[PDB]
């Protein structure tokens, strides 16, 4: 994916590898090697008026 | 024997965190309120997945075997719990007539092995599925009414075909998974707290249609009734080709 | 599936739409002409509809689900005869509400980020589809600029921001539930507070939600200006300058415009005030203690949400081609053959985006029709007093108030309802000479013995004099005419 | 009138019930006038109802009574004429 | 009644449940239209017999 | 098959879009008829024609 990773306070269960949203888009991921939970934000966009 | 399998045997299907949501998924599940078989140890089919449950006090059940013929022609799985390590082998074993833990005699052609930290008024539930060469074991141990979701344990890349299985060894329960769609309720902490079987009764069809656990008063279209055809039914045969005077002619030719 | 809601029971009935009841869990089947109803018990006692089935059948009542032919209402024969009228002797003042949606959320969806993400293979293969995406963004931009026009033509009908005077002496009327509350933030009325708390309302792959041009703090300032203008000046500020007038005198104008004389207001000014204050306080409860009163505002929100939720969930569809993920198809296949699967995914996602935009365009027309209706109701009901019946609530319209709600407006229509009538005897005219007398304004009633003139909408009987009648011809041609004295003053 | 995927759902109000609504509205306005649309239906004799409706278009009330039998005759002959405006030209 | 695009059609996503949603919205709106036009009396008035 | 699916589904979408436009037209006409039943039948209307 493409996005901004930030530190997150979402508590995963010890088998769940990545979060998801009610659109079924992945908005969190546990990284391996340290098992931190990382949020995913889309890289900021918008029109130019 | 038979027992009702009330709302029991729901497992986390996909290792995905989901928070405060109602996710509707289609996977092999044990249907709600089915007839689970109660046993007090025969071979049993595996047809497409097996739910297993056992209540005990003194770890009397110690593992399982899985396979196709269990006769050293094809490889078979052997899951055995010691007191401290659980051992999972995939080898071409020869099985005894009544295997109980000396079953492991003549362990040949061992194509997989694995050892980990062990399993097991304290009901222990397991779900075994065998999809695309992967053997998935889900379990939960809890102190059979009520709801509890089965965390996964292992996902072994064994690649072997399984048709039958058998418990090694005083009572347990064996149920069979079916390709049914559910609606699972994921908590704020990501755990499953409730589920709805979308073909159990019409009310659960509405709950799966609306993607809600509470429906409001009204009339809701859920599905399509459609009568299926039972038979198949197909010009007064009239003009036979004149093979008689070709074959029963009184005089033939040079 | 007929259900009475899972907060009442878990019984359901099942309607099979349009099949005979010979073609199939069986308890008590019932043929309906709408289908086959299984699980509902057919009764003969007709009631009022709550779960509509079809062809006249409706459907829990005393721990079972029934199915009845619905009733249209209570039958009454009103006691008609030649020479009898009923005249009201009292009234109620009824404040009803009307909730109208005004605007939607101004979404805008970029194609190239939606349909192609960041894959330049997808983008370069999308350029050959032409001007579909500038068409789609032009359509959604037209919708979005129309939403702000909807809001400002509903609410911004005051040139000036009026303020109610700091002492609230309106003759006994208590507009405290509709005037803004300064002792709280956001400066909203109690009713506008419960309208915002009872409506319960996301930036991803292509979607962006433009904020509305008028903030809610500004829409509430418009609607407090409209309230202060109506309270302090009446209808005079919708026409020209705001001409102040005391609120009982304004309400006496407004009885005088529904045909009731203005002494009926003053001589009952306390009672009327109390009825107003008790009817304006039940709006608070009838919204608070009744969910799904704001359903007309709610569905709009829900529909827009699920349209977006069907758009985003349409991204995870294969549409044919082997994967719905744009990266797992560039790193799978060779690109003289990858760009037939990419193209298949483009035409699937483009038709999904285009059908979303066509659903948006055709739903924004509904909201524009409703916003035109709300602007008409603000102009005619709030800024004036309508004579057009049931346009501003049931009853003879007195005056009405706006309240801002999220993406909509709530009108509190104060109407005059006649009440506790009694029947009398009437004549078309009264002959006291060889001349026939007709009432100037009003009608000739009889209490059984003597004859009177009342106004038509409120029973106050006067003596029939020559200054509330007029003569026309002899008392020969009027079919049905009584002889009673007409007292010359 | 259904073959393949398409079904025609019957309306919730049958034509008997729509005709019962229509007779309810129409018997309300004959016997009570406009008063049944606001509050309770207050009965009023139909000449005296119609005189109010002349008085609402600026014609005074005596124009009704002094021409009442004329007005009833034009009314009946105009509703008799409106069957023939639909039982004829398509 | 063929299974072969009860499988290919599922690959097209939620198009056949969006169209049904639209048509049932139209159908509920038709009954709302008739109810709004005709059901404007609480009571069923009856004309006198003579 | 997929050619026939993308033909018939597009034909169905065209039907549903035409029906949604025609339903909008009939809802406008039905709102007009409800207004005429209110103002013309249940009262006496001063609005010209």
């Amino acid at each position: 994916g493409t996005g901004v990773l930030t530190e997150s306070n979402k508590k995963f269960l010890p088998f769940q590898q990545f979060g998801r949203d009610i659109a079924d888009t992945t908005d969190a991921v546990r990284d391996p090697q340290t098992l931190e939970i990382l949020d995913i934000t889309p890289c900021s966009f918008g029109g130019v008026s | 024997a038979y027992t009702n399998s009330f709302t029991r045997g729901v497992y986390y299907p996909d290792k995905v965190f989901r928070s405060s949501v109602l996710h509707s998924t289609q996977d092999l599940f044990l249907p709600f309120f089915s007839n689970v078989t109660w046993f007090h140890n025969p071979v049993l089919p595996f047809n497409d997945g097996v739910y297993f449950a056992s209540t005990e006090k003194s770890n009397i059940i110690r593992g399982w075997i899985f396979g196709t013929t269990l006769d050293s022609k094809t490889q078979s799985l052997l899951i055995v719990n010691n007191a401290t390590n659980v051992v999972i082998k995939v080898c071409e074993f020869q099985f005894c007539n009544d295997p109980f833990l000396g079953v492991y005699s003549s362990a040949n052609n061992c194509t997989f092995e694995y050892v980990s930290q062990p399993f097991l008024k304290n009901l222990r539930e397991f779900v075994f599925k065998n999809i695309d060469g992967y053997f998935k074991i889900y379990s939960k141990h809890t102190p059979p009414q009520g709801f509890s979701a089965l965390e996964p344990l292992v996902d072994l890349p064994i690649g072997i075909n399984i048709t039958r299985f058998q418990t090694l060894l005083a009572a347990y329960y064996v149920g069979y998974l079916q390709p049914r769609t559910f609606l699972l309720k994921y908590n704020e902490n990501g755990t499953i707290t409730d589920a709805v079987d979308c073909a159990l009764d019409p009310l659960s069809e509405t709950k799966c249609t609306l993607k809600s656990f509470t429906v409001e008063k009204g009339i809701y279209q859920t599905s399509n009734f459609r009568v299926q055809p039972t038979e198949s039914i197909v010009p007064n045969i009239t003009n036979l080709c004149p093979f008689g005077e070709v074959f029963n002619a009184t005089r033939f030719a040079s | 599936v007929i259900t009475p809601g899972t907060n009442t029971s878990n019984q359901v009935a099942v309607l099979y739409q349009g099949v005979n009841c010979t073609e199939v869990t069986g308890s008590n089947v019932f043929q309906t002409r709408a289908g086959c109803l299984i699980g509902a018990e057919h009764v003969n006692n007709s009631y009022e509809c709550d779960i509509p089935i079809g062809a006249g059948i409706c459907a829990v009542a005393s721990q079972s689900i029934i199915a009845y032919t619905m009733s249209l209402g209570a039958e009454n024969s009103v006691a008609y005869s030649n020479n009898s009228i009923a005249i009201p002797t009292n009234f109620t003042i009824s404040v009803t509400t009307e909730i109208l949606p005004v605007s939607m959320t101004k979404t805008s969806v970029d194609c190239t980020m939606y349909i192609c993400g960041d894959s330049t293979e997808c983008s370069n293969l999308l350029l050959q589809y032409g001007s579909f995406c500038t068409q789609l963004n032009r359509a959604l931009t037209g919708i979005a600029v129309e939403q702000d026009k909807n809001t400002q033509e509903v609410f911004a009908q005051v040139k000036q921001i009026y303020k109610t005077p700091p002492i609230k002496d309106f003759g006994g009327f208590n507009f405290s539930q509709i005037l803004p509350d300064p002792s709280k933030p956001s400066k909203r009325s109690p009713i506008e507070d419960l309208l915002f708390n009872k409506v319960t309302l996301q930036k991803f792959n292509g979607l962006t939600v433009l904020p509305p041009l008028l903030t809610d703090e500004m829409i509430a300032q418009y609607t407090s200006a409209l309230l202060a203008g109506t309270i302090t000046s009446g209808w005079t500020f919708g026409a020209g300058p705001a001409l102040q007038i005391p609120f009982p005198m304004q309400m006496a104008y407004r009885f005088n415009g529904i045909g009731v004389t203005q002494n009926v207001l003053y001589e009952n000014q306390k009672l009327i005030a109390n009825q107003f204050n008790s009817a304006i306080g039940k709006i608070q409860d009838s919204l608070s203690s009744t969910p799904s009163a704001l359903g007309k505002l709610q569905n709009v929100v829900n529909q827009n949400a699920q349209a977006l939720n069907t758009l985003v969930k349409q991204l995870s569809s294969n549409f044919g081609a082997i994967s719905s993920v744009l990266n797992d198809i560039l790193s799978r296949l060779d690109p003289p053959e990858a760009e037939v699967q990419i193209d298949r995914l483009i035409t699937g996602r483009l038709q999904s985006l285009q059908t979303y935009v066509t659903q948006q365009l055709i739903r924004a027309a509904e909201i524009r029709a409703s916003a035109n209706l709300a602007a008409t109701k603000m102009s005619e009901c709030v800024l004036g007093q309508s004579k057009r019946v049931d346009f501003c609530g049931k009853g003879y319209h007195l005056m009405s108030f706006p309240q801002s709600a999220p993406h909509g407006v709530v009108f509190l229509h104060v109407t005059y309802v006649p009440a506790q009538e009694k029947n009398f005897t009437t004549a078309p005219a009264i002959c006291h000479d060889g001349k026939a007398h007709f009432p100037r304004e009003g009608v000739f009633v009889s209490n059984g013995t003597h004859w009177f003139v009342t106004q038509r909408n409120f029973y106050e009987p006067q003596i029939i004099t020559t200054d509330n009648t007029f003569v026309s011809g002899n008392c020969d041609v009027v079919i049905g005419i009584v002889n009673n004295t007409v007292y010359d003053p």
